[PDB]
RNA sequence: UAAGUGAUCUAGAAAG
RNA sequence: GUAUGUCUAAAUGCUCUUAUUUACUAACAAAAU
């Protein structure tokens, strides 16, 4: 009941790996994990202007975002990622990506940094 | 602490070193006068031979001088 | 592994049958308890000696 | 009659009492030397191990 | 002490941290055990380290 | 099989895998990988000190590990990784040799 | 605490992420090196 | 002629 | 300290991949020789 708990009960036919099984089987037909654009909580680093209704959302102001993979990453092995945001007064999706070349972000037809 | 129970021209490289470390040490701990008095307390042929032996403590006078000390130029004289 | 070892050496030490029991998953990691894993028949009669190491 | 193979998987040290015939026991040392050498779970756990130490 | 005329060790001298130093290296410890709940536990002991070679 | 080729001497070792070592098995893959090494080590063993090689050369990026691992007995023995995609895949494409794989009722 | 992004994954501004971009570039980097020397011998060659 | 006997704090769980 | 709030009428088995993580959380804490 407690947040460092070691040990979470089971019942006593669990066979762990028959279970992970079942689980994959039932992941396909499941709505949540089976998809895209999850959540996460983020600040903004670029500091930019939402371009419909010109909110001047400044550095480090937090977020609840939806992180994406982007499919075509940079170089080879090492992913970039698509960071959706909304603007405060207007609810338009303002979003980022991280392409990592110049150890910063690029804008995604959201905004403008300034 | 320790009784001055010592026993010392062949015998002479480290070994004087170290010796002319311990009288500098001693000199440091007692006072000159003093120390050479409780050296002459004790038995002591070795440090400080008596007998003249044939200028063999002309080596010891020597010695005492290259390490400022007293009391050998007396024992010199003593002997002639 | 064992199971495998048994298998190459099955006529060397005279083993009827090497049975690989089907037990609970967790018996593993069951530390109070435990369970025979790999029952071993064989062909004539053994001679075993006391428990050592 | 039988024998319990054991394998300290924090030490990396094995033993195994219990029960044995003529001939078995020396052959039974060797596949457990070679286990502790290679088996593909241990290295697994090795490696892990070595990953959580870098 | 040593008297620099006669080479002879004349008179002593007996030290003692004075109780300001002791008291500053206590503030001192106590400065680099408050503020570290965090603190990568290596760290707090180079620290302690430092203070205490200081 | 186990294609192990010396490229001195043309000494194809070949180890030949039967049908009977895959029986209720699974990641088999990883499992294989794990033979082949053994069956390596097992090789190196059999070799004495003058002909025992100083590079065991690998095709494939993945069978280093196991290798490493399998070879802590001979830590003279270096074993090589590579660039190129060397086609001892197509030992099989050989016919003397195919055939010899088909007719192995153990493991050889 | 202040800047959050920081304890995230996917931030590439986050060290360990730049550290394993540029041991990427660097074995990528390295790898083109080789090629590309071979290129210019060829052309050379050639 | 006589050294060298004994004094031994602690001790984890939750939430924040 | 892993926030929160509104919103609700009463195909089947199969296997194969791993020496990893599109991992998420930051309420918690922040210095040198
Ligand atoms: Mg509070």
């Amino acid at each position: 009941s407690e947040r460092k708990a070691i040990n979470k009960y089971y019942p006593p036919d669990y066979n762990p790996l028959e279970a992970e099984k079942l689980s994959r089987k039932m992941a396909k037909k499941l709505k949540t994990m089976n998809k895209s654009h999850a959540s996460i909580r983020l600040m903004t680093p670029f500091s930019m202007r939402c371009l419909e209704c010109n909110e001047y959302i400044p550095k480090s102001r937090k977020f609840n975002g939806k992180k994406e993979l982007l499919k075509e990453k940079y170089l080879d092995s090492i992913k970039i990622y698509r960071l959706t945001i909304s603007c405060p007064r207007c609810a338009n999706s303002i979003a980022f990506r991280t392409d990592p070349g110049n150890s910063d972000y690029v804008m995604e037809v959201g905004g403008v940094r300034n | 602490e320790f009784l001055p129970m010592d026993c010392l021209e062949e015998s002479c490289p480290q070994g004087r070193i170290f010796i002319k470390f311990l009288f500098q040490e001693l000199v440091n701990e007692l006072g000159l006068d003093e120390l050479q008095l409780r050296l002459n307390s004790s038995k002591l042929d070795g440090m400080f031979p008596l007998e003249g032996d044939a200028e063999h403590i002309r080596y010891s006078i020597n010695f005492f001088t290259a390490i400022g000390l007293g009391l050998l130029t007396e024992d010199m004289r003593s002997r002639l | 592994d064992i199971c495998q070892i048994l298998d190459g050496e099955l006529d060397v030490l005279q083993i009827e049958s090497v049975t690989k029991e089907t037990v609970h998953p967790r018996k593993s990691y069951k530390m109070n308890s435990s369970a025979a894993d790999i029952t071993m028949e064989s062909v004539h009669e053994w001679e075993v000696s006391k428990p050592s190491l | 009659t039988g024998v319990m193979i054991g394998i300290d998987l924090a030490y990396n040290m094995y033993d195994a009492y219990g029960n044995w015939f003529n001939g078995l026991k020396p052959l039974i040392q060797n596949s457990m030397r070679t286990i502790m050498k290679a088996n593909p779970a241990l290295y697994v756990l090795r490696e892990r191990i070595r990953k959580g130490l870098q | 002490l040593v008297d620099e005329r006669t080479k002879q060790r004349t008179a002593k001298a007996y030290l003692k941290v004075s109780e300001e130093e002791i008291k500053k290296f206590d503030s001192r410890i106590r400065g680099i055990l408050m503020a570290s709940g965090s603190t990568t536990f290596t760290k707090v002991a180079a620290k302690w380290n430092t203070s205490l070679i200081s | 099989c186990i294609f192990t080729l010396n490229p001195k001497t043309g000494h194809l070792f070949l180890k030949i895998i039967h049908t009977s070592v895959w029986a209720g098995q699974k990641r088999l893959s990883q499992l294989a990988k794990w033979k082949t090494a053994e069956e390596v080590s097992a090789l190196v063993r059999s070799l004495p000190k003058e002909e025992q090689p100083k590079q065991i050369i690998v095709t494939r990026k993945a069978m280093l590990d196991p290798l490493e691992v399998h070879m802590l007995d001979f830590p003279n023995i270096a074993i090589r990784p590579t660039e190129l995609r060397l086609p001892f895949s197509a030992a099989m494409s050989i016919d003397k040799l195919s055939d010899v794989v088909m007719k192995a009722t153990e493991p050889q | 605490s202040g800047d959050l992004n920081l304890l995230k994954s996917w931030n590439p501004k986050l060290m360990k992420n730049r550290k394993k971009v540029w041991e990427t570039e660097q074995d990528l980097i390295t790898e083109q090196q080789k090629l590309n020397t071979r290129l210019k011998e060829i052309e050379k060659e050639r």
